[PDB]
């Protein structure tokens, strides 16, 4: 359970994209882990 | 038929204008308790290459 929900915990997606008016904005967004502090949680 | 279409689930419209309102929106918890990701994930803005 352990490892199924740690592989599961790692993860990125994109937001599309959303409109302010004509501007368009790439949604980006990254939990990625990259440290191994962040490996604890 | 012999055709294909894809099915998305998605908010509706204003639901995301802005940060703001992607950071008033919720998702479920472990203690059972609907929580804003504005509590847990920081929202900010910045530009990056195209």
């Amino acid at each position: 359970q352990i490892t199924q929900a740690i592989s599961e915990n790692n993860a990125n997606a994109g937001g599309s994209i959303l409109n302010r008016g004509e501007q368009g904005l790439v949604v980006r967004g990254v939990g990625l882990i990259r440290n191994l502090d962040d490996l604890g949680n | 038929e012999d055709r294909s279409y894809n099915v998305v689930a998605r908010f509706i419209g204003s639901s995301r204008n802005d940060p703001e309102a992607i950071g008033n929106l919720t998702l479920t918890a472990a203690n059972g308790a609907h929580v804003a990701l504005a509590q847990v994930a920081h929202i900010r803005l910045a530009e990056g290459e195209t």
